[PDB]
C-alpha cells in the first residue's frame, strides 16, 4: 500500500511542477479578466 | 513567451502599449511558489518514509 503511495506520490511530484506555471500565470494575468476570457486562457495554456 | 503573445493578441492591444510588466512579474512568482512546493513535497516524502 505504502508502495502505492509512492508511486502516486512521484507522479505528484512531476505534476507539481508543471501546475506551478498555471499558478504564477493566475497571479499574473487573470485578475482583471472575465470568466470567460479565463476559460479560454485556460485553455490556450493548457494546449 | 508564447502565452504573453496570445494574450497580448486576445487582450485586443493593437500598437505599441504592451510591456513586459506581466511577463516579469509572473515569472519572480514562479520561484516562490516552486521552491515552496518542493519544500513541501520533500517534507511529506519524508514523513512517510518514517
Amino acid at each position: 500500500r505504502w508502495l502505492n503511495t509512492t508511486k502516486q506520490f512521484s507522479k505528484t511530484s512531476q505534476e507539481l511542477i508543471g501546475n506551478c506555471i498555471i499558478s504564477s500565470i493566475y497571479e499574473t494575468y487573470f485578475g482583471h479578466l472575465n470568466e470567460r476570457e479565463r476559460a479560454d486562457m485556460l485553455v490556450i495554456l493548457k494546449r | 513567451i508564447h502565452f504573453d503573445r496570445n494574450f497580448y493578441q486576445k487582450m485586443k492591444v493593437g500598437v505599441n502599449p504592451r510591456s513586459p510588466g506581466y511577463f516579469i512579474d509572473g515569472l519572480r512568482a514562479l520561484v516562490k511558489l516552486v521552491t515552496a512546493k518542493y519544500q513541501d513535497l520533500q517534507e511529506n516524502q519524508r514523513f512517510v518514509n518514517v
